[PDB]
């Protein structure tokens, strides 16, 4: 799923 | 011949992104002082592992054109790069120089860290390789950039879009190689083909945690999602 992944991508 | 004003402000970008990670020394110093149990060893290498991927997500976000790539396409990219890029890295701090005697004791070290015995002769036989090439620090930090923007990654829709962005990194670091080693017309093909030794050597990276020889396995949820680990 690599949601933590998905979430460091998308920040800032 | 020469880098353009152009590629000289690629490279030095590329360098200042390159050299926000922790310093070889950090790392090295930490092995060389005492020796510690495979318990103690498999802690600071999911500590280390955990921090390198942090690290990458943000370098890679810093690769210009990176971030107007296709949202899944930028996972693929990183997922499928995040390991090689650690085992890069491992080989650039491996291969630092240090007084007499220490290289001798950091791999001794790395040996009896828990490892498996079925890893460790093809993971020092890469390192090794990679050292034959006496790489610089900006051929380091341009190989990982173009380790991370590989089109030929699986699940990648759209490989023309990661082309585009690989190809002056390509042509910045053949440049570089011409400069760095004139003597040694084969050094850019040589780095080009450690790339595709280091897509082998990292077909067990799963394994090479879990058969490390302690009792339980504990992995941090970010670690589980790169290294593919329950
Ligand atoms: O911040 C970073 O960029 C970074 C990147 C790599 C890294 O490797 C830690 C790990 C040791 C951890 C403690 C126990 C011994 C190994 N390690 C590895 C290795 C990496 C991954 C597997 Cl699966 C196995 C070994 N190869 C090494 C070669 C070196 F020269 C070196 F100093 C340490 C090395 C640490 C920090």
């Amino acid at each position: 799923d690599h949601q933590l992944l998905r979430y460091l991508l998308d920040k800032d | 011949m020469e880098l353009t004003p152009d590629q000289q402000t690629l490279l030095h970008f590329i360098m200042d992104s390159y050299n926000k990670q922790r310093m070889p020394q950090e790392i090295t110093n930490k092995i060389l002082k005492e020796a510690f149990s495979a318990e103690e060893n498999f802690l600071i290498l999911t500590e280390m592992a955990t921090n390198h991927v942090q690290v990458l997500v943000e370098f890679t976000k810093k690769l210009p054109g990176f971030q107007t790539l296709d949202h899944e396409d930028q996972i693929a990219l990183l997922k499928g790069s995040a390991v090689e890029a650690m085992f890069l890295r491992s080989a650039e701090i491996f291969n630092k120089k240090l007084p007499s005697g220490h290289s001798d004791l950091l791999e001794a070290r790395i040996r009896n860290s828990g490892i498996s015995d079925e890893y460790i002769t093809p993971m020092f036989s890469f390192y090794k390789s990679i050292g034959e090439l006496k790489m610089t620090q900006e051929e380091y930090a341009l190989l990982t950039a173009i380790v991370i923007l590989s089109p030929d990654r699986q699940y990648i829709k759209d490989r023309e879009a990661v082309e585009k962005l690989q190809e002056p990194l390509l042509d910045v670091l053949q440049k570089l190689c011409k400069i760095h080693q004139p003597e040694n017309p084969q050094h850019f093909a040589c780095l080009l083909g450690r790339l595709t030794e280091l897509r082998t050597f990292n077909h067990h990276h799963a394994e090479m945690l879990m058969s490390w020889r302690v009792n339980d396995h504990k992995f941090t949820p970010l670690l589980c999602e790169i290294w593919d680990v329950q």
